[PDB]
């Protein structure tokens, strides 16, 4: 669910997307909620940091 | 001219991959549509990319 103003969240718990309970570090409809960006000098505006 | 239940196709382990970003698939059911194009066919396994 969305978080309230200035509510910092650091948890990296594997998020469950479907009906099956989220077991292990990975699974169907189980996802690591953090993704890395892409930043390189070859990039243009809109994708620069 | 019908009611489309995406939950059954959504929560069945009888599929390989399920990818789309045009809308978050969990809320497909509650969004109402005019026409549905079913593009059903066959390709090679690694050619899905």
């Amino acid at each position: 669910s969305n978080l309230k103003p200035f509510e910092r969240d650091i948890s990296t718990e594997i998020y469950q997307a479907g009906s099956t309970p989220c077991n292990g570090v990975e699974g169907f409809n189980c996802y690591f909620p953090l993704q890395s960006y892409g930043f390189q000098p070859t990039y243009g505006v809109g994708y620069q940091p | 001219n019908c009611v489309a239940d995406y939950s059954v196709l959504y929560n069945s382990a009888s599929f390989s991959t399920f990818k789309c970003y045009g809308v978050s698939p969990t809320k497909l059911n509650d969004l109402c549509f005019t026409n549905v194009y079913a593009d059903s066919f066959v390709i090679r396994g690694d050619e899905v990319r």
